[PDB]
């Protein structure tokens, strides 16, 4: 088949991981787990046991799509950010506990990893580990996302706590979260869904005021759906479905520039014209996003009208080659 | 947000999105279990119409209920030809994330360009509000003779703040593999023989 395998990942240690994976006969799922939690402890921006994601598979000669997306708490309510006279409170839904949704991450990486993976579960996540107990370099840029995340964050909360003592090319360790790993690597989900994990996350809910309780966690579920399929040129393209936007606004995007053709014939790339006319286009994607998008089992989300190739001609016709199209005058498309 | 990509030698391919939303999440860490968790909360429309932190909006669908997913717009994405994996990519962005997925995926089909160019390359933004703004990035930022015909075609310009996407790439050529980290960031790839 191929000459090997390969990894692009976001720092050198994720790298790292994945490839060890593969040379000891993981396979892509394999090495998916293990970089994800390498990466929950060297790239704590992003890479998480704590929130959550999307993954999209192509095992044996056919595509999948996995969704441990977060869930809202069961005490969540529409107006939960408002105050009492119908305005948003400022950071309520960005900082502090409240802000939280169910985390999805442990549980999908063991789903993925249970239908899919070559390898012994505890032993993807002793990488991880090792680099919680005896530490990673902090990047400088890391470090700065650092700075601003701790003064956005204005003393209310124990972020300070736990990544106060990062600093720019100097190795940090995170000793409780290697005993958590521990955890997920003995016990499975189970630990951060119904064990001492899952503890004291209810803890520190009850600690800062937030919602998530032990009933959220036990029934969080990741779930397989269908992945976002696209095809132009004889290439197939496999995405994310709801509860994502990025499916919809995919198939939108290359249908409608491939129906434009003729107008982006001989125009440079990143051209003023390239660009207006890219922008033309996401005009209508976003107008529909706004309008229609969610979570695809809490309403009935017209996908497949978003998606007929008659639709993305119709659509496609709005697109102004030579000016801006009026802003208020792009509605969604399916609106009578 | 952070993406990885994987491709093995079976050709079996793995493209993983995943995140905390913004950086470091809600800034609340698990006293006793050291992780920090999301603040995912802010991707649903707090209220009809009022902008999100990326700009974006919402009504009934993507309104706040319990044990609901919140709308993303991360897009973990593998390409194929014939049945085999072509080209796994993904990356970060927030509402940049399937319009820099879009403009990769144009510079390598369309463009033809070689994946570390079409990595490297340029990258902006616009998603209808605000109206007529376009959004870059300081590390590839609009200038010169395009930024003023976008300014005089009636375009806001505006440098959003962070690095537009962190794209992590891999190509896959009849059997040879390629690997592209976004130079926006600190990625690393490599290509693994057994």
């Amino acid at each position: 088949t191929l000459d090997g395998g390969a990894v692009a990942a976001p720092d050198q240690y994720g790298a790292k991981v994945a490839a060890e994976i593969l040379k000891k006969g993981g396979n892509a799922v394999d090495a998916a787990v293990a970089t994800a939690f390498t990466l929950a402890v060297t790239y704590p921006e992003a890479g998480n046991i704590g929130g959550g994601g999307f993954m999209t598979l192509y095992v044996d000669g056919k595509p999948y799509f996995l969704d441990y997306r977060e869930i809202a708490p069961k005490a969540a309510t529409k107006t939960m950010y408002l105050n009492e006279k119908g305005e948003v409170i400022e950071n309520l839904s960005l900082v502090g506990a409240k802000a939280a949704g169910v985390p999805g991450t442990v549980m999908g990486l063991w789903e993925a990893h249970q239908r899919f993976g070559k390898l012994k579960w505890s032993e993807l996540l002793t990488p991880a580990i090792g680099y919680a107990q005896t530490g990673f370099k902090v990047a400088d840029q890391q470090y700065q996302y650092r700075q601003d995340a701790i003064a956005l964050f204005n003393g209310k909360t124990n972020f300070g706590d736990y990544f106060g003592t990062m600093k720019p090319g100097e190795v940090f360790k995170q000793p409780e979260l290697a005993k958590t790993l521990e955890r997920i690597a003995d016990k499975g989900p189970d630990d951060f869904y119904k064990g001492e994990t899952a503890k004291l996350l209810i803890a520190q809910m009850k600690q800062d005021g937030g919602l998530i309780t032990s009933d959220d966690l036990v029934d969080y579920q990741a779930k397989w759906r269908e992945p976002m399929r696209i095809d132009w040129q004889g290439n197939t393209l496999y995405t994310a479905p709801l509860p994502s936007s990025g499916g919809i606004a995919l198939a939108q995007l290359i249908g409608i520039k491939e129906q434009r053709a003729a107008d982006f014939k001989g125009v440079e790339l990143n051209s003023a014209k390239y660009i207006h006319l890219l922008s033309e286009i996401e005009k209508r994607v976003f107008a529909d996003r706004a309008d229609y998008l969610g979570d695809p089992q809490f309403s009935k989300v017209p996908v497949a009208q978003l998606t007929d190739p008659k639709y993305i001609a119709k659509r496609a016709g709005e697109v102004n080659p030579d000016a801006i199209s009026a802003t208020e005058k792009v509605r969604p498309g399916l609106e009578p | 947000t952070t993406h990885f990509s994987i491709v093995d030698k079976d050709g079996n391919a793995v493209s993983n999105t995943y995140t905390l939303n913004w950086d470091f999440g809600s800034g609340v860490v698990v006293k006793g279990a050291g992780f920090l968790l999301n603040d995912e909360m802010d991707d649903f429309s707090s209220k009809p119409g009022v902008a999100n932190a990326f700009g974006v909006v919402g009504s009934d669908a993507n309104a706040i209920e319990p044990g609901k997913r919140m709308l993303s717009s991360m897009s973990p994405s593998i390409v194929t030809r014939d049945g085999h994996v072509s080209l796994v990519l993904g990356t970060p962005g927030g509402s940049r994330i399937f319009t820099s997925i879009f403009q990769v995926l144009n510079n390598v089909y369309d463009f033809h360009l070689p994946l570390e160019k079409a990595v490297a390359a340029q990258r902006v933004h616009h998603q209808l509000l605000p109206k007529d703004t376009i959004y870059y990035d300081a590390y590839a930022p609009l200038t010169g003779k395009v930024a003023d015909e976008l300014k005089a075609m009636g375009y806001t310009l505006e440098d959003q703040g962070d690095n537009m996407g962190d794209i992590q790439a891999i190509r896959v050529n009849g059997k040879a593999l390629e690997t592209a980290s976004d130079p926006r960031g600190r990625g690393v790839g490599m290509v693994v023989k057994p």
